């Protein structure tokens, strides 16, 4: 055939793919961690939002550490031949390089470990996105005014 | 020209390719978010894919994520700490490809 | 609709905006250099910008670049630990607007 | 006049704008860090790469810390206001977040917050650009197989 | 004389020292950060223990990052000359080099820098004691079994 | 013997000698507070100092202090994750000489 | 008095207890070596434990280690950069109890 | 019997126990590492010094991330009943909570875990020390005067 240049990714299987929504809201007191207010409406944005894009929205809220590790195993070892991508959005308190369960945190590499190149043969190839709304740190943007 | 590091008879790729962490905020900074609105960075997010996933590719998509972030929000708190902040957010790809969600 | 963050009189940026890093490799990770062809990350930068340049938007050109080193390039070392290693440079934008180095 | 998008940085500014290179090949032996060969290559590829691109290179051989920061700070000082942009080049052995000097490290921070929105206004809404060639860790990717 | 060893520090100077105490209990509701109920039985044992010890204790209830940093760099201006140590204990959240003012982090090392050696003469060759009551990150100690 | 590194003729001392930092807990571990009677650490250091003050040096004191948190102290939460958990104070001398709090 | 986090039933000890650290520098500098003598470190601790053994507690022999460390040693060096230096060990005890290598 | 008190650790078992010397000083051209000159002083010394404290010295050099690994957990699974405490010495490269392998680095908790109350139970109770000579950051000292 024609000049075939492969510059942007096969998104035409027949599943776009998975949409992994993790909203933690509610901490356990033990943790002293704070409520987030205004999540609820993030996870129903995103949820709308990939929906209109053929995603397989998946929503789980206020996981634990454990449970978020279990979810995201699961979800690595299902078949994703048929799918085009894989997506998954954290919603919670977090530092740099960690996202925090309903009971402690977990790290950021032991959940995208799971979609490694060499650990899920079915995303081989495929993007793997991961969209984090949490904190990276404790320093603040004090902003400059533009002319 | 020929060397030792390259055109190797079996094709393999960087296990850590073919990922794109889209994060709220810039390396070592809080991020922001409304008690009633959601974060900003999400709104923002939901607002940009749904005016232009049909229209641009990805990353473009995340830089007008970026721009309205950095833009359109700044806090609001009654401790002065936390008051009148910015936010940027952070693209960080690791995708060998461009991304288009339609076809 | 109304709130306490947005639409300030006085229009101010943050002091982080207009920022882009690209940067070699991944974070955590070590960075490749060929002792006689210089290293992977810039050999590639600068034949994209030679090629691209006058075309392409920058995060564009550079998402070129990580696909040239993410699957052109691999490690050679006569030690075993450092042998047939990958690199992925790592885009770091906080850009508020697209960038062309032509007008 | 017609509608007004402003989505490009305004690139046609008299001068394009500097693109300083520090290249750091030889180390103090007081370091114990090896000379990076290879180097030189890369900034005559930069050099050539940015001067055809119309911008005003200036290169640095091995510079100490000291004098990496002064570099900085003086060019952040100067009046940018004719310029489109400013391009900075770091090849030199470094960490996460540092690059070494030929004496030791200088975080890559304190370099760029030369550059600030509010302590460099000549730069003001322009574009900062850096690019980084240097160790961010000790990970190696295996990388994977691609079919 | 008879020989000297001088293994002990000298402690029969005039006076023992100063024995700043921060004890912040109560934190800017900006920060998120919870209150630390049962500090102020730590304060007030604290001192009643060094005044014992015949320390002049200064206790400051719910510092700011600001206050605590001039609060520190007052104390190490003063004339430590006829003291002979130095005490500051230090009771809030933190974490691993970080001790937290009631709207914000302080860095461990921006408080003991003003009683370093060469910038408190007055407390060259004399003790200088931080205790510290904050947490060093968020590993939890599960303990073992004695037999 | 003779060396390039000893017996200096003007005689110095590091600007980091003669600090010693009592840590309530382990590097990289959370630190336990009883709302009601304070903090594990706090408790066993009064207790010690108020007992051994004018007969141990300060370092075998604190010592005391590590043996007391360690073995007397199991934290309660309601919260499994934080049930049941222990603490070992850490103490960090830079110290170049014994202290004694009496003479 | 009576409390929920202590006095429990079954004995228990921290996995982390009775582990010493002894190191030979602050946390966060580099450490001294000699080309020719060894490190300044493992030369004090010898001589420090050849002579203080059968006599003192290990937290006073590694006291005399940090003393020696301190006070005997600064470094050479044909860089200015890392000429002049000095050094002070760092012990970290979470043991439980005193140590005496005799008996 | 009379008063016993138990402040000091039980010492008179019949044997004193362990003394692992890991010496680390050719390291692999792949690593860039520089060969640490002195070193096999240190390892004499100590296998001199704790070999008059009645230890069972085993020295080690030029050992492999893995190997140091294997040499840990082997060590930790031998039955350590009859041995009074364990002593391990590392003599290499390092940076904060690493030390280095000839091929790589070594996270010093993996070492010690191995040890662990829980993980080596012939140990328990018993003391478990660690002296390590390697770096732990760039930071340079540069002292001050004493009066």
């Amino acid at each position: 055939s024609g000049i075939s240049l492969d510059n942007s990714y096969k998104m035409d299987y027949p599943e776009m793919g998975l949409c992994i929504i993790i909203n933690n809201k509610n901490f356990h007191k033990s943790t002293g961690m704070t409520s987030r207010s205004g999540t609820d409406v993030d996870a129903a944005n995103l949820r709308e939002t990939f929906r209109n894009l053929k995603y397989e929205v998946r929503n789980k809220n206020d996981l634990t550490r454990e449970e978020i590790v279990e979810l995201m195993r699961d979800v690595s070892k299902e078949d994703h031949s048929k799918r085009s991508s894989f997506v998954c959005v954290l919603l919670s308190h977090g530092e740099e390089g960690i996202i925090f369960g309903t009971n402690g945190p977990v790290d950021l590499k032991k959940i995208t470990n799971f979609f490694r190149g060499d650990r899920c043969r079915s995303l081989t190839g495929k993007p793997k996105l991961f969209i984090i709304q949490a904190c990276r740190g404790t320093e603040l943007d004090c902003g400059i005014e533009t002319d | 020209a020929s060397g030792v590091d390259d055109d190797m008879a079996c094709h393999k790729i960087p296990v850590e390719a073919d990922f794109l962490y889209a994060y709220s905020t810039a390396p070592g900074y809080y991020s922001w978010r409304n008690s009633k609105d959601g974060s900003w960075f999400i709104q923002s997010l939901c607002a940009m894919l749904k005016q232009y996933a049909d229209k641009l590719e990805f990353m473009h998509i995340l830089t007008r994520v970026n721009r309205k972030v950095a833009t359109e929000f700044e806090s609001f708190s009654f401790d002065a700490t936390f008051h009148a902040k910015k936010q940027i957010p952070c693209i960080v790809s690791m995708l060998t490809k461009e991304l288009y969600f339609y076809h």
